[PDB]
DNA sequence: TGAGGTAGTAGGTTGTATAGT
DNA sequence: CTATACAACCTACTACCTCAT
């Protein structure tokens, strides 16, 4: 009978340096970490897109309840929640028209149809941002359904809608839109006409196609908390994080396009205590491995990344961090790490940590309907442990993984550290996701966003973008 | 002297607001008396409200919800402020907190219908400002705010009922450890007897081709019916590698490393499993990665095992609990079992299209809760077992792999009261 | 919340080495 | 060059997990 230690749940700290466990409650109770002058919201949507968005801004001022407000906290309303106004009176609109939508949308190719509406929005956004004397804190892209429906690979507009035959015989619109807008940094928050106005989108039966009555309070929390983060201030910070750590999350994406199938973009995302995050964009190499089904780096690029992270940290924090954890889902080749070692200052401790959600040690509580509460961990080796970032959470009285939860193996592949701090720091790092405001995420924010980030690297590759904060990459 | 801000509220209808107002207020400096903070146990408990309303309550806040006006307890709570409204002889002693978008005048109690509207309807924040700004206009007492107080309460009171508690609880794994491994692992320079082009997975034993040598836990003698003219191999000739060494890593051969060896056992273990289910009473669901095994309808009496219900019905489709075997060497070699829900319209004929299955599985899954998922799986392992302590996986006639039916148990102090 | 998309993981299908003409 | 004896992909298929949230 092995024994499970327990990791006390990390506390994220909100206004007045008062800390608790649920951002939803932490913000609702005290508000954001840095209260901000009111958000000025630009809209890049159909004249309808404005009314819906306006429906939301107006809607969220008032409280909005979830189905059960223990499992999902209610949303007091934006002003009560964030102590500032995200006013619908104050919108700064750049219109798009069906004529624009129809004209661009219809092209036979998905890609020529995608890449150009993407181009359309940016000029509309870019023109507003660069040109405006008037300033908008966030640009919200209100995507008519007609865009969402058809701007993805594998979605086939009938041959009976296409005005022009394809000129010749990536493609996800929103990510691209973030990617193109990447070189000039602007915060893009993308919304779907359907989500904002979901009861105004009935199906043939006349019931709404997607019905959110259960989680409507929740949506606002996710949107605002993200909207809040883009507009300036972070909602919250990790409460008791020992000074001077660096969490670095290694992100790659395979570039399918290259004839040689090793062409995968590379990144590292730097998190300290806030999760505002900094995304260090690495340039494109032969990272993917055919034999190994793995991602990896040559030292010379690898040295630039750690350094790019270390130096920016220093420009940021006036010293080199005394502890650096590099997380990734893969083991580290000794040569790859040794590249990392060499760049690193002498007394800084560099830890590589492989967080792999392989399907192991599904643990079933003996008694009761509910599963093992989250924070239980089993420690395999001084090096290797299993962490439950998912599982029943009593503040919620709900389980976080809605099935029996799957713990994540954590191994300090390279470097030496106390596994107990590792589990701790990772349990902490699930608390930092500004964009999806939940009690905690399954994955630490280091590697949580890689799959989304990965598209963004590749979708824009000409660019050599400076290291940037998350809101830009969100 | 009187400092308090008593909040009269309906529960649980205005609980979300009442809790928000008090905590926000308490944090702001105010002293708030609300039922929400306490856990009263006394006859006076009505009295406590009355004494507090009677004497120390500077302001009476009442939740102006439809429920609040029609509530017996609140209406009783209300009774005093009016009784005590005069004594104060302050007009603004009672404050309707109109939090409800939908109050007919008819609902509103007459006493407070008259009164001024503290509008939490349009926004909660404006209402707080309005409630507070009204507090400025009349000098309602305050302390410098310490939100520390605000969430000491929230953390201590509201969160009191459910939090991590030092409790003891054991959890059953889905890793059922292998018990016994064949004393040696041997490699046969099968050579001429060996044909590369043949497939051995109709060889009724775990066999895989590594290099030019032959790999398995079956002694060389084991394959006859399907491998002729191999009475020609010296007993001596094949390598005979200590298994009890390999897990250790005691065996590293520059020709082949333990990592290589460790990977190898696993196809066998899984294969060993795959065969045994060939003859262990369960029809197998095939997923591309590996097979899933679900007992057919009626195999177990009334479709239940050991009191567990491993076959059932959903809609027009029967569901059949099924399982898979991952075998993993490390940290401790074990059989890993992931659980499945197969689907049949009729008791033994499998459903054609996954999409119906994927829908079935998600729809069916919602019913089973941690308690249910564990019992069915353990029983299913319990079901397979060919003996009291373990399952039997047959590599070879004299060589067998034994895996405990009951998975590893982890005991942790620290758990939560079941709601 | 849930209809989606992702991420494991095997493999059989497949594209490269070897080898003999 | 062209047989194949193999290597290393690529592909369903499924359990999770996310978002144009
Ligand atoms: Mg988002």
């Amino acid at each position: 009978m092995k024994e499970l230690i327990y990791i006390e749940e990390p506390s994220i700290l909100f206004a007045h340096g008062q800390k608790c466990t649920d951002p939803r409650d932490g913000l609702a109770l005290f508000g954001p970490l840095n209260q901000i002058y009111g958000i000025k919201s630009g809209v890049v949507g159909t004249q309808k897109g404005l009314q819906i968005f306006k429906s939301y801004l107006d809607k969220i001022q008032k409280p909005i309840y979830n189905h059960n407000n223990i499992t999902r906290p209610m949303f007091p309303g934006f002003e009560a929640v964030f102590g500032c106004k995200w006013e619908s009176q104050n919108i700064v609109f750049k219109e798009i028209t069906d004529e624009e939508i129809r004209r661009y949308l219809f092209n036979a190719s998905t890609h020529k149809r995608t890449y150009d509406l993407v181009t359309l929005f940016n000029d509309k956004i870019i023109t507003a941002n660069k040109n405006d004397e008037e300033r908008v804190d966030v640009w919200f892209v209100i995507v008519p359904e007609e865009i969402y429906k058809y701007c993805r690979p594998n979605s086939v507009l009938p041959n009976e809608l296409v005005q022009t035959k394809s000129l010749i015989s990536d493609a996800q619109f929103h990510d691209q839109l973030k990617a193109r807008l990447l070189e000039h940094t602007i915060p893009t928050q993308i919304l779907r006409e359907s989500t904002l106005a979901w009861r105004d989108f009935k199906n043939t039966f006349g019931a709404p196609i997607r019905d959110f009555s259960k989680i409507e309070g929740h949506l606002a929390w996710t949107i605002s908390t993200a909207a809040y983060y883009k507009a300036g201030g972070k909602p919250w910070k990790l409460g008791d994080i020992r000074p001077g750590v660096c969490y670095l999350g290694l992100v790659y994406k395979k570039i399918e396009k290259s004839k040689n199938p090793q062409n995968a973009c590379c990144a590292a995302q730097m998190f300290l205590d806030n999760g505002d995050g900094t995304v260090f964009k690495g340039e494109v190499g032969p990272w993917y491995n055919p034999e190994k089904g793995e991602y990896h780096l040559k030292p010379k690029e690898a040295k630039a990344l750690l350094t790019q992270a270390l130096e920016s940290y220093k420009e940021q924090n006036k010293s080199y961090p005394k502890e650096v954890f590099i997380h990734a889902r893969t083991r580290f080749n000794d040569e790859e790490w040794n590249a990392f070692n060499e760049v690193t200052p002498k007394n800084t401790n560099l830890v590589g940590v492989t967080i792999t959600k392989s399907k192991p040690l599904k643990l079933y509580k003996t008694e009761g309907a509910f599963p093992i509460m989250r924070g239980n961990a089993y420690i395999v080796d001084e090096k290797k442990a299993f962490l439950w970032t998912l599982g029943f959470v009593p503040k919620l009285q709900s389980t976080l993984s809605m099935e029996v939860p799957n713990p994540i193996f954590i191994e300090i592949n390279k470097g030496e550290a106390e596994i107990q701090q590792v589990l701790k720091d990772i349990l902490a790092l699930t608390k930092l996701n500004y964009n999806a405001c939940i009690y905690a995420d399954g994955e630490p924010v280091t590697l949580r966003f890689a799959n989304k980030i990965g598209e963004i690297l590749t979708a824009s590759t000409e660019i050599k973008t400076p290291p940037l904060a998350f809101k830009y990459y969100i | 002297m009187r400092n308090k801000i008593f909040i009269s509220h309906a529960t649980p209808e205005d609980d979300d607001f009442t809790r928000w107002l008090s905590l926000k207020l308490i944090g702001l400096g105010y002293e708030v008396w609300c039922d929400i903070l306490f856990l009263d146990k006394g006859v006076d408990f009505w009295s406590t409200i009355e004494k507090e309303i009677r004497e120390n309550t500077c302001k009476f806040l009442i939740v102006s919800s439809t429920a609040g006006n029609k509530r017996e307890g609140v209406l009783k709570e209300l009774a005093v402020a009016t009784k005590v409204k005069k004594h104060l002889q302050d007009d603004m002693f009672i404050i309707p907190l109109a939090i409800d978008e939908n109050l007919s005048y008819d609902d509103i109690n007459i006493e407070i219908v008259r009164l001024n509207a503290i509008d939490f309807k349009k926004s909660w924040a404006k209402g707080l400002q309005d409630l507070l700004d009204a507090f400025e206009k009349q000098n309602v007492p305050k302390k410098p705010p310490d939100h520390s107080k605000s969430n000491l309460l929230y953390q201590q009171i509201f969160l009191h009922d459910k939090q991590a508690i030092e409790k003891e609880e054991t959890y059953d794994s889905n890793w059922f450890p292998i018990i016994s491994f064949p004393n040696e692992l041997r490699f046969h320079r099968y050579d001429w007897r060996l044909p590369k082009q043949f497939d051995v997975r109709t060889l009724a034993f775990p066999a895989i081709r590594y290099k030019e040598y032959l790999c398995t836990f079956a002694w060389e003698y084991d394959f006859i019916h399907q491998l002729p003219k191999t009475e020609t191999y010296n007993g001596q000739e094949s390598i005979r590698i200590s298994t009890s060494d390999i897990l250790s890593g005691r065996y590293d051969t520059d020709f082949i490393r333990n990592y290589e060896c460790q990977r190898l056992i696993v196809q066998l273990i899984n294969k060993a499993f795959e065969l045994r289910m060939k003859d262990k009473n369960v029809r197998e669901y095939q997923m591309s990665k590996t097979f899933a095994y679900w007992i057919e309808k009626g195999k177990l009496e009334k479709d239940k095992f050991e009191k567990i219900k491993l076959v059932g019905k959903q809609k027009n489709k029967y569901w059949h609990f099924g399982i898979s075997a991952a075998g993993k060497l490390y940290p401790s070699p074990v059989l890993m079992v992931s659980s499945h829900i197969i689907f049949t319209m009729d008791g033994i004929n499998l459903i054609k299209s996954k999409s119906i299955q994927h829908s079935s599985r998600r729809k069916q899954g919602k019913n089973w809760w941690n308690d249910k998922w564990r019992e069915k799986l353990l029983a299913f392992i319990r079901f397979l077992s060919d003996d009291q302590n373990a399952i039997y996986l047959n590599v070879g006639s004299e060589e067998k792999i034994l895996i405990s039916n009951k998975p590893l148990k982890f005991f942790g102090k620290m758990s939560y009261v079941t709601p």
